[PDB]
């Protein structure tokens, strides 16, 4: 159960923000020009990371 | 960063441009009263630059 518990919540934590526009990267990337996108990507990248 | 007519059609600096932008006004030179038609710039193209 833990292990299964633990990948569910890696999972989950894609569809966190972590203080930026939006979860998903295609909309950041749509949404926003290359400078500002870098920002919220680099939010993402820690988050996940 | 920036976007609009002349960055994306005439000149766009780079994401990661190093450097300094020197710029100081010129009516005195550039200025006439007919008009300095000589300067131009492009306004339509097929895709950025």
């Amino acid at each position: 159960n833990h292990n299964a518990q633990a990948l569910n919540t890696l999972v989950k934590q894609l569809s966190s923000k972590f203080g930026a526009i939006s979860s998903v990267l295609n909309d950041i990337l749509s949404r926003l020009d290359p400078p500002e996108a870098e920002v919220q990507i680099d939010r993402l990248i820690t988050g996940r990371l | 960063g920036q976007t609009g007519n002349i960055a994306d059609y005439n000149y766009k600096l780079p994401d990661d441009f190093t450097g300094c932008v020197i710029a100081w006004n010129s009516n005195k030179l550039d200025s006439k009263p007919s008009g300095n038609y000589n300067y131009l710039y492009r306004l339509l193209r097929k895709s950025k630059l």
